[PDB]
């Protein structure tokens, strides 16, 4: 088999998943931890209740 | 049932539990809490610490204190003892745990210590609002708190309609009538669309008049109805410009003050159907009387 243009229908054997995923998973985390640190300390400082 | 959280906010920024009867103000004191816990759901968590600090001064205002204590302990956590509010709070409860006037010293040096800005201006400005309301206390009464408040206002805030507001209630209480008319004006000047601003303008206006000469009392009539025409203007439903516009043009009476008269007789007929609550039994009162 010969693919003269390159293989683009079929993406790769080689795909790199778990980066992607590490990634998605970096960015689920970070935001999760860093929401309360925002939200009570600029929404409770900036009234000054 | 959100509807309460309506009410509930709507006294917060009116501060309307000032003014409260001891009877509503137990009936707000009793259903604030049910609420309070039951309710917790789409509340943020500055309306709750808001709703904390209002039921702080429900207690404090009530008979019984020591959930005033717990309160302060609770609503401590956030923000600590350095907050405007906070300092207000803790003032208002080291004066009233032990009848101790000695807050005001820890005070005093703190408004000297704020000079240098490390709060906004408005802390500070309440901080000496809250401290002019010590001091007529310590010395139980005088007109010299107006005296005060002057040497207070003028060179550091006139912004403030606050102090204005109060200043001109003191000149009406038992002082000048004029005065009154000045500090109303600005405090006009700072609120553009304040609707109870001119009726209290108008108000001030025909109380000058009662004891003025008769070209100078159909001047200031002129100029009360001027007045409570702005009254009208901005607010359809006000219960005191309809009552006084049609007040001053039965004293008057002409043609068309009485064009004036059989409108101001409809709004206030408007008024007093009873969609209206509470405010139907002044209107009718003053419509029926005479």
């Amino acid at each position: 088999r010969i693919t003269p243009s390159g293989q683009f229908d079929l993406m790769s054997p080689t795909f790199e998943k778990g980066k992607l995923l590490i990634t998605i998973f970096v960015l689920l985390v970070i935001t999760y931890f860093i929401r309360p640190s925002v939200s009570n300390k600029k929404l409770k400082s900036q009234w000054l209740i | 049932k959100d509807l309460v959280r309506e009410k509930l906010l709507t006294i917060m920024n009116t501060k309307a539990y000032t003014q409260f009867n001891p009877e509503q103000l137990l009936q707000l004191e009793n259903e604030m809490k049910i609420y309070m816990k039951s309710g917790d759901s789409a509340l943020t968590e500055g309306n709750y610490f808001f709703l904390m600090e209002m039921l702080f001064y429900v207690l404090v205002y009530r008979n019984q204190d020591v959930d005033a204590q717990v309160v302060y302990n609770t609503l401590r956590d956030r923000l600590g003892e350095n907050s405007y509010k906070m300092v207000i709070m803790k003032a208002t409860l080291l004066q009233i745990n032990g009848n101790d006037k000695g807050a005001i010293e820890y005070l005093e040096n703190l408004l000297n210590d704020d000079l240098e800005y490390e709060t906004d201006f408005v802390t500070y400005v309440s901080i000496a609002k809250k401290l002019i309301a010590i001091k007529t206390t310590s010395k139980n009464l005088s007109q010299e708190s107006v005296l005060k408040e002057v040497v207070a206002l003028t060179d550091k805030f006139p912004l403030d309609a606050e102090l204005w507001w109060y200043a001109s209630e003191i000149y009406f209480e038992m002082g000048q009538f004029e005065k009154a008319c000045y500090c109303l004006e600005q405090v006009l000047c700072i609120t553009p669309f304040n609707y109870a601003c001119f009726g209290r303008l108008s108000e001030t206006l025909y109380y000058e008049a009662l004891r003025s000469k008769k070209q100078t009392k159909t001047e200031l009539l002129e100029k009360a109805l001027k007045n409570a025409l702005r009254s009208v203007e901005l607010s359809e439903l006000y219960l005191k410009g309809w009552a006084l516009v049609n007040i001053i043009s039965r004293e008057l009476g002409r043609n068309k003050q009485n064009d004036l008269i059989k409108l101001s007789a409809s709004k206030l007929k408007e008024i007093s159907a009873k969609s209206n609550n509470k405010d139907k039994i002044t209107a009718e009162l003053i419509l029926n009387k005479i």
